[PDB]
């Protein structure tokens, strides 16, 4: 038998639950971004894929 | 007696708050923040009420 | 109740009781990823999304945050793939009335989306 929503008030039929599924701290890849937010002349070296535009 | 009439309930609100602390040190040991958790665990018909004692 | 009936009982019965529980408002975010993954397990995830849908309904901020990032993991991963267009809305909804720090986060998860399937520009 299988549980997932209560919290039981005996620990032996605590141990019966379903180990829930643990979130993801999505800020932690938002960081990524956050180190793409330095504030920098982005043009760091003469790189004409930032200087002239892509299709 | 030489301590406040109140002190033992102060004492039982203090450790109310602690206990409070605890769940909050337990979704810490589990990896998620408590203020996350509760958000999880609050049901919306709480903040109804609060809106209308605002009102 | 809910545990002993999905233990116990038939998919049918459990998930009246989350009908329920829905309708006298009871259910917190918590029993709504219990339920839609519940729903999973029974393999009818746009009745999983209608509960994901449902929850955010009755719910206001902080805390319908946290029931999109979880209601979006779920639908990119399968149906994300299948039909995108619908996704793109729903972060148009996800975004309305958003506190900035859970704002953030969704525009750029929108933005990236729009990288990884939609125009640049947008």
């Amino acid at each position: 038998l299988r549980l997932r929503n209560y919290v039981p008030e005996d620990e032996d039929l605590k141990k019966r639950r379903v180990p829930q599924a643990k979130p993801v701290a999505v800020e932690e890849k938002v960081k990524e971004q956050l180190e793409a937010a330095k504030p920098e002349p982005v043009i760091e070296e003469v790189d004409l894929a930032n200087l002239a535009p892509r299709k | 007696l030489k301590l406040p009439a109140n002190w033992e309930a102060k004492k039982a609100r203090l450790e109310w708050e602690l206990k409070e602390e605890e769940k909050k040190k337990e979704c810490a040991a589990r990896g998620e923040d408590y203020e996350k958790v509760k958000l999880l665990e609050i049901s919306a018909e709480d903040a109804e009420r609060w809106e209308r004692k605002k009102k | 109740l809910a545990d002993l009936e999905e233990s116990l009982g038939t998919f049918q019965s459990t998930k009246a009781v989350y009908d329920r529980i829905l309708d006298l408002r009871i259910a917190t975010p918590q029993i709504v990823i219990n339920y839609a993954m519940f729903l999973e397990e029974h393999k009818y995830f746009e009745e999983s999304f209608k509960a994901y849908e449902r929850g955010i309904s009755l719910f206001k901020w902080p805390n319908v945050s946290d029931i999109w990032s979880t209601y979006l993991t779920k639908f990119i991963a399968r149906y994300g793939g299948r039909k995108l267009e619908r996704a793109r809305d729903l972060f148009e909804q996800a975004l309305d009335g958003c506190p900035p720090k859970y704002a953030k986060t969704l525009y750029l998860l929108y933005a990236q989306l729009e990288e990884e399937w939609g125009l640049a520009r947008h």
